[PDB]
């Protein structure tokens, strides 16, 4: 009852490429992985309170 | 010094009077006054099959492909095959004349 | 800017500004005052955040 | 007068025959002049494309001879002596200026001499491939049985227009029974065309059928092809080469 | 790689969510070949999914250009002025639709 | 001289990139560039908002 918070979805995207390269003898430059994750952005709109304490 | 008739289209639509034209040919070929059970008359005879199918192609303009002849066992099959339309329109051609939304634009560069 | 018709590109700022308000004027005639007031709030009043 | 043909050989009882329109080339509109029956075991075999793959590759590879060659360290000019002594110089140890490591030396693992790629597929397998190819053309409506190859005129243009008229492909392969008796009119018209090719019946092969869009067979050749292929079924193994005299075989 | 690349702060184009949300994508271009195995999947996408996508998103203008082509390609342009380009060589309908 | 044209084709693309950086092209209005229909663009402008 006390508090209401509302938000909006603005963008749905992916992260920039992240390099993961495990430490191993004979590492080499091609024993490498690229990780990209999905992302979303929210904008907070309003915060409201009511006299019900 | 021969001459060549102009090329035709390959589109065929079942004529409305299919039954009348089909049976009329059958009576003429059979010459037996449309015996009952006409739909199930066997076409195994070679001479009968040629006369019926050859005449129909010339008049209607549509002929059975070489692949489908062996399937024409009975007069019903000939009746069934002729009632399906054939259209040469491309899948793209149908798309263009299909009431496209206002934000979609197409152009043919070929 | 993309839809503007003018003799110089890039469009000069005084020309660009004029066409912007003309669009609001066209919106006013078509849909009336209440709609345009929401238009100004959304796009101009936001710039003072 | 319909032209009606029946298979000379015995069709299996459980299999119904298949048919095609007989045609003639004497005019632009003589599309249908007859009706013909074709042995189901030839023109209605199962659609096996793996076998078609094998026979096409056999034809291309069994003739191949490659003439690529390289010299080994033994065959390059010079190189006999040891360049310098093992110790003292401070260079790498070496024993000839023509080893693979050196500029101008021999090749370690290169092509060697003329090499052949010969092999033979079993005779029954090669015969089966021909049946499958003939079946494919019929089922896809690319085969046209004709009574004879006689033509009204020898002008090459006439033949091309006829193909356009009847919805044929850009490339056409024409088969006749024997080379010696082929009609004069056909020979003159085809000889000047790149894409229209005339061959005798004995020259039919899987590879040419794939290359050419539409196949044209005269009726005498149809009986010819039916006889040879069906013989491969219901035969013994050879006691000795078939060219030698046999009781019932030509 | 962080020290080898640029960075920025989180932002929005024109305060997108404050008053009203506006879709940034405004134009798509797709090029095809009539008869080429590489572009088969793109052809099916036009046959099935192109019209439905246009209706759900009415603020995007879509251009489809069949022409002799070696690689089918898609170009996307945005209101802020960015341009992005993607190859669609020999991809399935599902891959293109999700992209 | 190696056999093949694909490497030569690729390198032409990079020469294009280098030339652009050194000599940036003058701006042009989008109307001149391909894939433009004025009527359709205007309608999407309204629906966008
Ligand atoms: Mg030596
Ligand atoms: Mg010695
Ligand atoms: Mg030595
Ligand atoms: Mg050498």
């Amino acid at each position: 009852e006390l508090v209401r918070v509302e938000a909006t979805v603005i963008e749905k995207t992916e992260s920039w490429p992240k390099i993961n390269m495990k430490f191993r003898k004979r590492k080499n430059f091609r024993k490498k992985k690229i990780i990209v994750n999905p992302q979303t952005i929210l904008r907070i709109n309003t915060i409201e309170i009511a006299p019900r304490l | 010094v021969l001459v060549c008739p102009p090329l035709r289209s390959r589109a065929y639509t079942p004529p409305s009077d299919l039954q009348s034209r089909l049976e009329s040919h059958i009576k003429e070929v059979l010459g037996s006054s449309l015996p009952n059970n006409w739909q199930d008359i066997s076409l195994d005879d070679g001479h009968m099959k040629f006369r019926l199918l050859a005449g129909l192609a010339d008049g209607l303009g549509h002929a059975v492909p070489n692949s489908r002849l062996h399937q024409m066992c009975r007069v019903r099959d000939v009746l069934d095959f002729y009632n399906v339309p054939v259209q040469d329109k491309s899948k793209f051609d149908e798309l263009v004349a299909s009431n496209l939304p206002p934000n979609l634009k197409i152009s043919w560069s070929y | 800017e993309q839809l503007t018709l003018s003799a110089e590109f890039p469009v000069p700022l005084p020309v660009l500004r004029q066409t912007f308000f003309a669009v609001i004027g066209a919106l006013l005639q078509s849909s009336g005052p209440e709609r345009a007031a929401l238009f100004i709030r959304d796009f101009l009043i936001t710039q003072m955040t | 007068d319909p032209v009606l043909r029946k298979c000379e050989l015995r069709i299996p009882v459980h299999r119904r025959p298949v048919q095609a329109w007989v045609e003639s080339l004497r005019g632009f509109e003589q599309e249908r002049i007859g009706l013909a029956e074709l042995h189901p075991d030839v023109f209605a075999t199962a659609p096996r494309l793996d076998i078609v793959h094998q026979v096409a590759i056999w034809q291309r590879n069994f003739r191949r001879i490659s003439y690529a060659n390289t010299k080994t360290r033994a065959e390059v000019s010079g190189g006999g002596r040891k360049p310098w002594q093992q110790k003292g110089s401070g260079r790498a140890r070496h024993g000839s200026i023509r080893s693979p490591l050196w500029r101008g030396g021999g090749v370690a693992h290169g092509p060697r001499g003329p090499t052949s790629y010969y092999y033979m597929l079993p005779m029954k397998v090669r015969a089966l491939g021909l049946k499958v190819a003939l079946t494919v053309k019929l089922m896809q409506d690319d085969l046209h049985i004709v009574d004879s190859l006689e033509l009204p005129t020898a002008d090459p243009q006439y033949l091309t227009e006829l193909a356009q008229y009847r919805h044929w492909g850009s490339s056409v392969l024409l088969v006749d029974l024997t080379h010696e008796e082929m009609p004069k009119n056909v020979v003159a018209a085809t000889s000047g065309l790149n894409s229209f090719n005339l061959i005798p019946a004995v020259g039919l092969n899987v590879y040419s059928m794939l290359k050419h869009q539409t196949l044209v067979l005269t009726l005498p050749s149809v009986a010819f092809l039916e006889d040879k292929l069906l013989w491969q079924d219901s035969r013994y193994t050879p006691l000795y080469p078939f060219r030698l005299p046999y009781s019932d075989f030509p | 790689t962080g020290r080898g690349t640029s960075s920025r702060f989180l932002t929005s184009v024109l305060h997108n969510g404050l008053g009203r949300y506006v879709q940034q994508l405004q134009r798509l271009s797709l090029s095809l070949s009539r008869d080429a195995p590489s572009s088969r999947g793109a052809r099916e996408f036009v046959e099935r999914e192109v019209t439905d996508f246009a209706r759900r998103n009415p603020g995007v203008v879509v251009y489809v250009n069949p022409r002799p082509c070696a690689m089918p390609r898609i170009v996307a342009e945005y209101l802020n002025g960015a341009v992005r380009e993607e190859n669609v060589n020999s991809k399935s309908v599902e891959e293109i639709k999700s992209l | 001289v190696k056999k093949g044209f694909r490497a030569a084709f690729r390198f032409q693309k990079e020469l294009e990139r280098w030339r652009l950086l050194r000599c940036p092209p003058p701006p042009v209005r989008r109307s001149e560039k391909p894939n433009w229909d004025y009527h359709a663009e205007v309608q999407a402008f309204g629906s966008r908002l």
